[PDB]
């Protein structure tokens, strides 16, 4: 269970001694822990990528916990993602406003700032991750 | 993951030089591969980068046109045809693979690179006659 050390809080199996790894649902919030630190930052669960978010972001969520997140982009330290309805970050080919950009199979992150090949083709995206027009 | 290049050597404006990059593992064919040149004492530059597919490339403006990037599967080799060969483009000539499929002007973004051969192209004329 939870346990504070110096002033952070950990979670720990109760089969074991040391902190839980990956992705765990706890009483029905999610979490994703590395050596039982809840981390911050976009990860896979059992249903596509979630928003482990900074404290306070959403309803009062903890650091860590995954939120509600739907239909908006999320800059995360300089990683472009965007969330769809269902507040998974979305995988692909996707029009979004408009304009195409391509967000990476392992990362959920756009695709951005150059060439880049993508199903044995190479395209060009913007800084912004944006996919210019033309052939290259 | 290692490469050979080989090609180089002088040729005179307007004329022609194929590059080789010659790879030791069948895993080259499954990457994208550029073509990078450096003047001496410069930074290495952005020539052409080809498809892991070998059917989509792209080309520094520079050299569209006059330069085809092509690779041969049965041989795991990527070359470069240089065409219409110009005084501004001699340097030496580096081939580099990209394993991770981003970025590909940047050669920041290239994990295994050739040992990197001269291409000198003559656009004086008196110094070649008694070769010619």
């Amino acid at each position: 269970g939870w346990v504070t050390i110096d002033g952070r809080r950990y979670y720990f199996e109760p089969n074991t001694a040391i902190g839980a790894n990956g992705y765990k649902i706890i009483d029905n919030k999610n979490f994703y822990f590395r050596n039982g630190l809840p981390q911050i930052g976009v990860f896979k669960g059992p249903n596509g990528f979630e928003y482990f978010a900074p404290a306070n972001t959403d309803a009062n969520n903890i650091d860590g916990q995954a939120i509600r997140y739907q239909n908006r982009f999320l800059h995360l330290l300089g990683n472009i993602y965007y969330f769809g309805n269902n507040s998974k970050a979305v995988t692909g080919w996707q029009t979004i406003n408009g304009n195409m950009y391509y967000f990476m199979p392992d990362t959920a992150m756009a695709a951005a700032g150059g060439l880049f090949e993508i199903d044995g083709v190479i395209y060009f995206f913007g800084v912004d991750g944006v996919k210019a027009p033309g052939i290259y | 993951v290692k490469l050979e290049e080989s090609g180089g050597g002088l040729v005179q404006a307007g004329g022609s030089l194929r590059l080789s990059c010659a790879a030791s593992e069948r895993t080259f064919s499954r990457y994208p591969v550029a073509w990078f040149r450096q003047a001496p004492g410069a930074e290495r530059e952005f020539v052409a980068v080809i498809s892991s597919t070998g059917t989509s490339t792209y080309y520094a403006d520079s050299v569209k046109g006059r330069f085809t990037i092509s690779r041969d599967n049965a041989k795991v080799t990527v070359y470069l045809q240089m065409n219409n060969l110009k005084r501004e483009d001699t340097a030496v000539y580096f081939c580099a693979v990209n394993s991770q499929r981003t970025r590909l002007q940047d050669p920041n973004e290239y994990d295994y690179w050739g040992q990197g051969t001269q291409v000198t192209v003559s656009s004086g004329s008196e110094q070649k006659l008694i070769s010619e």
